[PDB]
C-alpha cells in the first residue's frame, strides 16, 4: 500500500440493499460466477508468483542528500560554489513540482469521492490548494525559462522590497 | 609582444627553454601532423598518376619523417613561447601591486540586482 | 539491422531506462516531504524558499 | 532534349512577328490569341483564356484526359491550378448573382433583427422565484461554512 | 563522445579501401551499429547537463537531435542509390565520403561547448552541402541554388563571430556553463540592440525568418535527395539549436526588439501556408511547408515559455522526421513520372495500392493527427502564445486550418481517384523504398507511445 | 468493486483484435465479417452488465494508468471515466454499429476491397468511443480529429468521383474550424484553472466564462453541422450507404453536443451562454426546416432531418437541460 | 577468416579505442576526488577510491 | 512543362515597376504586418499596466 497520513481517505461505507422482490437479484449471480471463474485462477496465479520472488530478493534505496549551505554566502564570481547551490535549488524545484501534483492529486479526489456533495467536505482541499499555489504564484511564477537561481533571488528581494516600501509608506 | 630576448636575435630556443618539459610522446598535434604527412603522400601518389597507397612506399616513409621531425621543433618553440608569455605576465603582476587591486568580493546577501520579470 | 536488433531493441531500451530527469525520485521524495509537514503540522510548502532573514535590501 | 526557345519571355511588341511567334508556340487561333497585356505582374506574354473551362465542356466530347478536362494542346490556361473541378466548380447558377446574394444577406439580417427583437421581449409563464431552504441554499454556493449567513426566511403563502 | 567521433573517423576510409559491389553493405551496417552506439549516450539526470572534458557535453536539448542525425545517416544513405548508380565507383565513394564528413562535422556541432567551436562547426556544416547540391542537383539552376545557399548562410552568419569575439573579450571563457553563471543582463541602450539584431539576425537567416526565406526553395527544389533531408532536417533544426544555446544571455532587451521578429514570422507563416496551397511542383509544397514550420518554432523561441521550449524541441524532432519521410516519398514518385511536376502524375490507387498507405500516413502526420508529435508540439505553441497575447490564438488556428487543408490537398490531388492512362511505366514499389518508409515511421509511433524522452531541458 | 471497472476495460479492449489480427495475418481471413460480428456482439453484451450495475446501485467511477509528461503542475494518464453519460450511451452506440455491420455486409457483398472497409470502420468506432468515454481533455480532443480523419478516409472510400473526395474535403475543413475552438477553451482552460481535466475544472466555477464558451460554440457548430458550417453534411451524404448511416447517425455529429452535454456545471450559469445556445439552434432548426422542401435526394433529406434534430438538442441546451438532451441522443 | 575479410571489425575496434581514450581521460581529471560537499563519504571499505 | 516554366521560373523576368506593382506589392506586404503589430501594441499595454496594477485572475496563473 502507501502510507495513509500522506494519502488519506474518508471512512469506507456501504448500505445494504433488500428485495422486496423475488426475481431473485441475477446480478448476484452473475457476480458470484465471476468470481469464481476469475477471482480464482487470478489468485492462483499472483500466488504462484509470490512464491517465485519469495525465493530470493533485491532492494533499492530511496536517494537523500547532505545540505549545502546556500547561493548568498557564495561571492561575486564562485564558479564552483553556486554550482552547489544551484543543483540543490533546481532539485527543490522538482521535488516542489511534485508536491503540486500531489495536491492537486487530492482535489481531484475529493471531486470525484463526493459527486454533487461539493461545497460540504471539499473546501478545506480548495482552501488549502489555493494557500499552496498562492505560495507557487508568489514564488516559482515569473522567472522566465532561463532561471538558474539567481532569478529567483532578484525576484525575492524584488516582492519583499516592495511590501516593505508599501508597509512603510503605509504605515 | 616585442622582445623581451631582443638580444640574441634568432636563438631559437634558449638555456630558459631547458627548464619545461618537451612535447611528449603520443601528443594528439604531432599524432595529427604525422596523419597530414599521411595524406601528403597519398595525394603525391595521386598526382603522378602512379597507383595510390601503392608503389611510393619509400615516399610516405619520407613524408611523415619531416613531417613529424618540423611539428616537433614547432610545438617545442610554440611551448617556450607561450611559457615566456606567463612568466613575463607573472612577473608584471608581481611587480606592480597597487595598479591591480584585489576587488572586495560582496557575497548575494548584498549585491542587488535589477530583474525585469519576463512573462 | 534496422528492424530487428535496433528497432525492438530501442524500443525496449526506451520502454525502461533509468528515472531520467530524476522523476521517480521525485515522487517518492515529495510523498515523504509532504508526510513530513503534515507530521509537524507547519504549512506545506511555506513561501520565501531563501532564508527572509539572510537578506540586505538597498535602503533609502 | 527540349528547345530553350520553347519558353516564353517578353511580351507582344512588336505586333507581327509576337503574334506570329506565339500563335505558332501556343497551337492557337492567330488574331484570338491576346496577351494580358503587358501589365508589370510578371505573367509573359501567356494568353488570355475564358476563366471557366472545366463546368462546361460537358464530358460527352470524349477528349483525352478524363477528369482535367484537357486534350493535350491547349494554351492551358494560367488558373490550372485552381480552376479545376474538386476545387472551384464555376457551373451557370439557375438564377441570378445579385439576387441570390441580395437574398441570402436579407434572410439573415432578418433572423438577427428578429434575434434582437426576441432579446428585448422576453418571455415567461406566471411563476414566482424558487424557495430554497437555507436562506437561498447556503452552505452549497461559493462557501464561508460558518461565517456570513444573509437571514431570509421565507414567508408563506 | 570521443566514443562517437573517432568511429567516424574509422569509417571514412574502410569505404574508401572497400572493393567493388561491396561499398554499400559495409556503410549500411557500420552506420547502424552507429545507431546502437548513439543509442547509449542517453542518460541525462536532473539538475545538470553530462560533460565531459572541456569540448564535449549533452543536454536534451541535443540529446535527440544527435540521435536523429546518426538514426538519419543509413537513411539518408540508402535513400542515394539508383540516381547515381550509374556514375563512377571513384564518384559514388568520394559522394558517400562526403556525407559522411558531413555528418561527422554534425556532431561536432550538435555536441559543442563554446559557441566559437559552435560557429566553426556551422560553416563546416554549410560547405559540404553546396558541393552536393550543385554538383548532383539535377536540373538547370543547382548552380543558382547552391550560390543562393552558401551566399545567405555566410553573409548572415558572419557577424555573429565579432558579436562572439566580443562576448570572449568582455566575460571570459565561453563554455555554456559559465555563460550561465557568469551572465549579467545588458540594458536597452544602443550597442546591445546591434549586438543582438547581430546573433539572431544570423540565426534568423538560417531558419528561415520569412524576409529571407527565398534561400531554401530553389534549394529544395534543386538537390539530389541525400542533401536534400539533411539540408531540411539537420540544418534548420541546427539553426533552431543555436539560437536556443545563445538566448541564454541576454534576456532583458528581447522584450523590446522581439516584437518585429514576432510580427514577421507570423505573418509571414499565414503567407507561406497560403503559398504552398496552389504552387506547381510537388517537391516545393513541402519546402515552404517546412518554412511554416520553422516559423511557428520561432515564435515559439523567441516568447520565452518552458512549455514553449518543450513544444519547440517537440515539434523539431517531429517535423525533421516527416519532412524527411515526405521528402523520399517525392523522390519516389519522381523516379516513377520523371517530373516533378504536381499535376501530371495522377492515380496511385489502383496501382501502388501500399505505397499510398505510407503518402496516406505522412500526410496525416503533417496534418497534426492527435497521437503525432507534430500536434504535441503546435498544441504547447499555442498554449504558450495565448499566454503571451490572448489575441494571437486566430493566426495559430487559422495556420492549423490552412495546413490541414493544403497537406491533404497534396494528398488527394496526385493521388485520389484516375491514372492518366498514358504513363505506362510504374513498376510495383521496390522494398527499399519501403523499407525506408518503415524506418521513418516505426519509431514515430514508437517515440509517440513514450514521448517524455523529446521533451526539452525545461522537463 | 473492481469488477465494474474491469468490465468497462474489456469493452474497451475488445475493439483491438481483429485490427492487429488482419495487420499480422499473412493467411488470407474471408470470414473477418463473421470476426467482426462476434466480437462485437460479445462487446455489447459484455457492456450491457455495467449498465445493469449502475442502476442497481449508482456507483460512479473513473479509472486512470500510465502517467506520461508530467512534466510541470500538471500530468496527464489514460484516463477515462465512467458517469451516467459514458454508462448509458456505449451500448446504444455498439448495438446501432452491429447492426450496420450486418448491413455492410450485405450492402457491400460486391467489393472484394471489404477487409479495408472494415478495418476503417472498426478504427472509426474506437476512436468514438475513445471521445465518448474520456475525462482528460487532451483525449477528447484524441477522438475529436481521430474521428474527422476516419470520417475523411470512409467518405472518400471510393476513389474517383471528385465530389466525393471534395465532400470529403469539406468535412475536414469544417472538423479545424472545430478544432481551433476546441484549442481556444483548453487554453482559458489551461491558463486560468491550471490544466484541462474535467474534475478540476467542474470543482471550480470560474464564473467570468465568456471566451471559453464562445470558443466551445464553435467548436460544437463546426462539428455538429449546424448554422454557417451545416453545408458539410448532404456533401457528406454523397458518400457509401453504410458509411452514412455509423457516420452521421449515432457518431461523428451527436459529438458537437456531446461535449456540451458534458459541461453542463460549466453551463448551469451564465444565461448569456444559454442564450448563445438556443438562438443557434433555433436559427439552425428553421433553416433545415425551410430547406427541407424539394428535395429529391432521399439522403439529403434525412440530413437536413437530422440537422433539425440537433437544433433541438442545441434549444435543449439553451434550457438547463442536459440528461434530457441525452435521451433525445439515444433515441 | 578474420585476415580473409577485416572489413567488418575496423569500426568496433574504433570505438573500443574511443571508450579507452574515454576512460584515460577519466583518470586524467581525476581530481576532486573526496574533496565535494555534496558527495562526501569516508573512504571505504574496499581500496583507496571511490571512482574509475 | 511549358506553363510549368512559364510560371516558376519566367515570371522574375519579365518585371518592371510601376505605380500599380509598387503600391499593390507595399499595401499587400507590409500593411497587414504594422496592423497587427499595432493591435498588439495595444494588447501587451493593457497586459502590462493590467498586471502592473493588480486586478487580474492571477490568483493562480500557474503555467508560465
Ligand atoms: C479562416 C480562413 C479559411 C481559409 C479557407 C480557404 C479555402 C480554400 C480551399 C477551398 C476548397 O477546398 O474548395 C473546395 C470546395 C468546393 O466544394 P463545392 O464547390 O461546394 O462543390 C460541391 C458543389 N456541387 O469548397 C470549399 O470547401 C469551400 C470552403 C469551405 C467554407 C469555409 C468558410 C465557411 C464559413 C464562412 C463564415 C461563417
Amino acid at each position: 500500500s502507501w502510507d495513509k497520513d500522506v494519502y488519506p481517505e474518508p471512512p469506507r461505507r456501504t448500505p445494504a440493499p433488500s428485495p422486496q422482490t423475488s426475481l431473485p437479484n441475477p446480478i448476484t449471480y452473475l457476480t458470484k460466477a465471476f468470481d469464481l471463474l476469475v477471482d480464482r485462477p487470478v489468485t492462483l496465479v499472483r500466488e504462484f508468483i509470490e512464491r517465485q520472488h519469495a525465493k530470493n530478493k533485491y532492494y533499492y534505496y530511496h536517494r537523500e542528500f547532505r545540505r549545502v549551505p546556500d547561493i548568498t554566502e557564495c561571492h561575486e564570481k564562485d564558479v564552483l560554489c553556486m554550482f552547489e547551490a544551484e543543483m540543490q535549488w533546481k532539485r527543490d524545484y522538482k521535488v516542489d513540482q511534485e508536491i503540486v501534483n500531489i495536491i492537486q492529486e487530492r482535489l481531484k479526489a475529493c471531486q470525484q469521492r463526493e459527486g454533487e456533495s461539493h461545497r460540504q467536505n471539499c473546501a478545506k482541499e480548495l482552501q488549502q490548494f489555493t494557500q499552496v499555489v498562492k505560495a507557487y504564484q508568489d514564488r516559482y511564477h515569473d522567472l522566465g525559462a532561463h532561471y538558474s537561481a539567481r532569478k529567483c533571488l532578484a525576484k525575492q528581494k524584488q516582492r519583499m522590497l516592495a511590501e516593505r516600501k508599501a508597509t512603510k509608506e503605509a504605515a | 609582444m616585442t622582445g623581451r630576448q631582443a638580444r640574441a636575435p634568432l636563438q631559437f630556443l634558449p638555456d630558459e627553454a631547458r627548464s619545461l618539459p618537451p612535447p611528449k610522446l603520443t601528443d594528439p598535434r604531432l599524432a595529427y601532423i604525422g596523419f597530414l604527412g599521411y595524406c601528403s603522400g597519398l595525394i603525391d601518389n595521386a598526382i603522378r598518376r602512379r597507383p595510390v597507397l601503392s608503389a611510393g612506399l619509400h615516399r610516405q616513409f619520407l613524408y611523415i619523417t619531416s613531417f613529424v621531425f618540423v611539428g616537433y621543433y614547432l610545438l617545442k618553440r610554440q611551448d617556450y613561447m607561450y611559457a615566456v608569455r606567463d612568466h613575463d605576465m607573472f612577473s608584471y603582476i608581481k611587480s606592480h601591486p597597487e595598479d591591480f587591486p584585489e576587488k572586495d568580493k560582496k557575497t548575494y546577501r548584498e549585491v542587488f540586482e535589477e530583474f525585469h520579470p519576463v512573462r | 539491422f534496422g528492424f530487428s536488433i535496433v528497432l525492438v531493441l530501442g524500443s525496449t531500451f526506451v520502454a525502461y531506462l533509468p528515472d531520467y530527469r530524476m522523476q521517480e525520485w521525485a515522487r517518492r521524495e515529495a510523498e515523504r516531504l509532504v508526510k513530513y509537514r503534515e507530521a509537524h503540522g507547519l504549512p506545506l510548502m511555506e513561501s520565501n524558499c531563501f532564508d527572509p532573514s539572510k537578506i540586505q535590501l538597498p535602503e533609502d | 532534349s527540349h528547345i530553350t526557345k520553347d519558353m516564353l519571355p517578353g511580351p507582344y511588341p512588336k505586333t507581327p512577328e509576337e503574334r506570329a511567334a506565339a500563335a505558332k508556340k501556343y497551337n492557337m487561333r492567330v488574331e484570338d490569341y491576346e496577351p494580358y497585356p503587358d501589365d508589370g505582374m510578371g505573367y509573359g506574354d501567356y494568353p488570355k483564356l475564358p476563366d471557366r473551362s472545366q463546368q462546361e465542356r460537358d464530358p460527352w466530347y470524349d477528349w483525352d484526359h478524363p477528369d482535367l478536362r484537357l486534350n493535350w494542346g491547349e494554351p492551358m490556361h494560367w488558373d490550372l491550378d485552381m480552376y479545376i473541378r474538386n476545387r472551384v466548380d464555376t457551373s451557370p447558377t439557375p438564377v441570378n448573382w445579385n439576387l441570390m446574394c441580395k437574398h441570402l444577406f436579407g434572410f439573415v439580417a432578418f433572423m438577427l433583427f428578429m434575434f434582437w427583437v426576441g432579446e428585448t421581449y422576453p418571455t415567461y409563464q406566471p411563476v414566482g422565484p424558487k424557495q430554497y431552504p437555507y436562506n437561498n441554499l447556503y452552505l452549497e454556493r461559493g462557501g464561508d461554512p460558518n461565517k456570513e449567513p444573509e437571514p431570509v426566511v421565507h414567508y408563506e403563502i | 563522445m570521443l566514443k562517437y567521433i573517432i568511429p567516424t573517423m574509422m569509417l571514412m576510409p574502410l569505404t574508401w579501401l572497400s572493393k567493388n559491389s561491396m561499398i554499400w553493405i559495409n556503410t549500411t551496417l557500420h552506420s547502424l551499429l552507429i545507431s546502437l552506439t548513439s543509442l547509449l549516450l542517453l542518460n541525462q539526470f536532473g539538475d545538470n547537463s553530462l560533460n565531459f572534458s572541456l569540448t564535449f557535453f549533452s543536454d536534451s536539448l541535443s540529446t535527440p537531435l544527435l540521435i536523429l542525425t546518426m538514426w538519419l545517416l543509413p537513411l539518408m544513405l540508402m535513400a542515394s542509390q539508383h540516381h547515381l548508380s550509374k556514375e563512377n565507383l571513384a564518384r559514388k565513394k568520394l559522394f558517400i565520403s562526403m556525407l559522411i564528413l558531413l555528418q561527422l562535422f554534425l556532431i561536432m556541432t550538435f555536441t559543442a561547448t563554446e559557441l566559437i567551436f559552435f560557429y566553426i562547426m556551422f560553416e563546416a556544416t554549410l560547405v559540404p552541402t553546396l558541393i552536393i547540391i550543385t554538383r548532383w542537383g539535377n536540373q538547370t539552376e543547382r548552380l543558382n541554388a547552391g550560390l543562393y545557399f552558401l551566399f545567405y548562410t555566410l553573409a548572415g552568419s558572419l557577424p555573429l563571430l565579432v558579436a562572439l569575439i566580443y562576448i570572449q573579450n568582455t566575460m571570459g571563457s565561453l563554455n555554456f556553463l559559465i555563460l550561465q553563471y557568469w551572465v549579467q543582463p545588458m540594458p536597452n541602450s544602443w550597442s546591445n540592440t546591434f549586438m543582438w539584431l547581430a546573433c539572431m539576425m544570423a540565426f534568423m537567416v538560417k531558419m528561415p525568418l520569412y524576409g529571407l526565406h527565398l534561400w531554401l526553395p530553389k534549394a529544395h527544389v534543386e538537390a539530389p535527395i541525400a542533401g536534400s533531408m539533411v539540408l531540411a532536417a539537420i540544418l534548420l533544426k541546427l539553426g533552431g539549436y543555436g539560437m536556443m544555446r545563445i538566448t541564454l544571455l541576454l534576456n532583458p532587451i528581447t522584450d523590446f526588439m522581439a516584437y518585429p521578429f514576432i510580427m514577421l514570422s507570423l505573418w509571414g507563416m499565414i503567407m507561406t501556408s497560403s503559398i504552398c496551397l496552389r504552387q506547381t511542383d510537388l517537391k516545393s509544397l513541402i519546402a515552404y511547408s517546412s518554412v511554416s514550420h520553422m516559423a511557428l518554432v520561432i515564435v515559439a523561441i523567441l516568447i520565452q515559455t518552458p512549455w514553449s521550449y518543450m513544444g519547440a524541441t517537440a515539434l523539431m524532432i517531429a517535423h525533421g522526421l516527416t519532412s524527411s519521410m515526405l521528402f523520399c516519398l517525392a523522390n519516389s514518385n519522381y523516379e516513377r513520372v520523371h517530373s516533378r511536376t504536381m499535376i501530371l502524375a495522377r492515380g496511385l490507387q489502383t496501382l501502388l495500392p501500399l505505397m499510398a498507405a505510407w503518402w496516406l500516413l505522412a500526410s496525416l502526420t503533417n496534418l497534426a493527427l492527435p497521437p503525432s508529435i507534430n500536434l504535441i508540439g503546435e498544441l504547447f505553441v499555442v498554449m504558450s502564445t495565448f499566454s503571451w497575447s490572448n489575441i494571437t490564438i486566430i493566426l495559430m488556428g487559422l495556420n492549423m486550418v490552412i495546413t490541414a487543408l493544403y497537406s491533404l490537398y497534396m494528398l488527394i490531388t496526385t493521388q485520389r481517384g484516375k491514372h492518366t492512362h498514358h504513363i505506362n511505366n510504374i513498376l510495383p514499389s521496390f522494398t527499399r523504398e519501403n523499407a525506408l518508409m518503415s524506418l521513418h515511421m516505426l519509431p514515430l509511433l514508437l517515440l509517440s507511445l513514450n514521448p517524455k524522452i523529446i521533451l526539452g531541458p525545461l522537463y | 468493486m473492481n469488477l465494474f471497472s474491469s468490465l468497462t476495460l474489456v469493452t474497451l479492449i475488445l475493439l483491438t483484435m481483429p485490427i492487429a489480427a488482419i495487420n499480422f495475418n499473412t493467411h488470407k481471413f474471408t470470414n473477418y465479417p463473421l470476426y467482426v460480428k462476434t466480437t462485437i456482439s460479445c462487446a455489447f453484451i459484455t457492456s450491457m452488465i455495467p449498465t445493469m450495475m449502475f442502476i442497481h446501485t449508482g456507483q460512479e467511477m473513473i479509472i486512470s494508468n500510465w502517467h506520461w509528461l508530467t512534466i510541470q503542475t500538471l500530468k496527464l494518464s489514460l484516463s477515462f471515466k465512467m458517469d451516467f453519460f459514458s454508462m448509458m450511451f456505449v451500448p446504444v452506440a455498439l448495438f446501432v454499429t452491429w447492426s450496420i455491420m450486418e448491413f455492410s455486409m450485405w450492402y457491400m457483398h460486391s467489393d472484394p476491397n471489404i477487409n479495408q472497409f472494415f478495418k476503417y470502420l472498426l478504427l472509426f468506432l474506437i476512436t468514438m468511443l475513445i471521445l465518448v468515454t474520456a475525462n482528460n481533455l487532451f483525449q477528447l480532443f484524441i477522438g475529436w480529429e481521430g474521428v474527422g480523419i476516419m470520417s475523411f478516409l470512409l467518405i472518400g472510400w471510393w476513389y474517383g468521383r471528385t465530389d466525393a473526395n471534395t465532400a470529403a474535403l469539406q468535412a475536414i475543413l469544417y472538423n479545424r474550424i472545430g478544432d481551433i475552438g476546441f484549442i481556444l477553451a483548453m487554453a482559458w482552460f489551461l491558463i486560468n484553472l491550471n490544466t484541462w481535466d474535467l474534475q478540476q475544472i467542474f470543482m471550480l466555477n470560474p464564473n467570468d466564462s465568456n471566451l471559453p464558451l464562445m470558443g466551445l460554440i464553435l467548436a460544437a457548430t463546426g462539428k455538429s453541422a449546424q448554422f454557417g458550417l451545416h453545408p458539410w453534411l448532404p456533401s457528406a451524404m454523397e458518400g457509401p450507404t453504410p458509411v452514412s448511416a455509423l457516420l452521421h447517425s449515432s457518431t461523428m455529429v451527436v459529438a458537437g453536443i456531446f461535449l456540451l452535454i458534458r459541461f453542463y456545471p460549466l453551463t448551469e450559469n451564465n444565461k448569456f451562454g444559454q442564450s448563445i445556445m438556443l438562438c443557434l439552434g433555433a436559427m439552425t432548426t428553421l433553416f433545415t426546416a425551410m430547406c427541407a422542401l424539394t428535395q429529391n435526394d432521399i439522403k439529403k433529406i434525412i440530413a437536413f432531418s437530422t440537422s433539425s434534430q440537433l437544433g433541438l438538442m442545441m434549444v435543449t441546451i439553451g434550457i438547463n437541460q442536459p440528461h434530457l438532451a441525452f435521451l433525445h441522443i439515444c433515441t | 577468416v578474420v585476415r580473409d575479410h577485416w572489413i567488418h571489425v575496423l569500426v568496433p575496434v574504433g570505438f573500443v579505442f574511443g571508450y579507452y581514450l574515454d576512460r584515460k581521460n577519466d583518470e586524467k581529471l581525476a581530481a576532486f576526488r573526496n574533496k565535494s560537499l555534496l558527495y562526501k563519504r569516508e573512504l571505504k571499505p574496499n581500496e583507496e577510491v571511490t571512482w574509475k | 512543362i511549358r506553363w510549368t516554366c512559364a510560371r516558376s521560373a519566367n515570371v522574375y523576368p519579365n518585371f518592371r515597376p510601376n505605380t500599380k506593382t509598387s503600391l499593390l506589392g507595399a499595401l499587400f506586404g507590409i500593411g497587414p504586418l504594422i496592423f497587427w503589430y499595432y493591435v498588439f501594441k495595444t494588447d501587451r499595454d493593457r497586459k502590462e499596466k493590467l498586471i502592473q496594477e493588480g486586478k487580474l485572475d492571477r490568483t493562480f496563473n500557474i503555467s508560465y
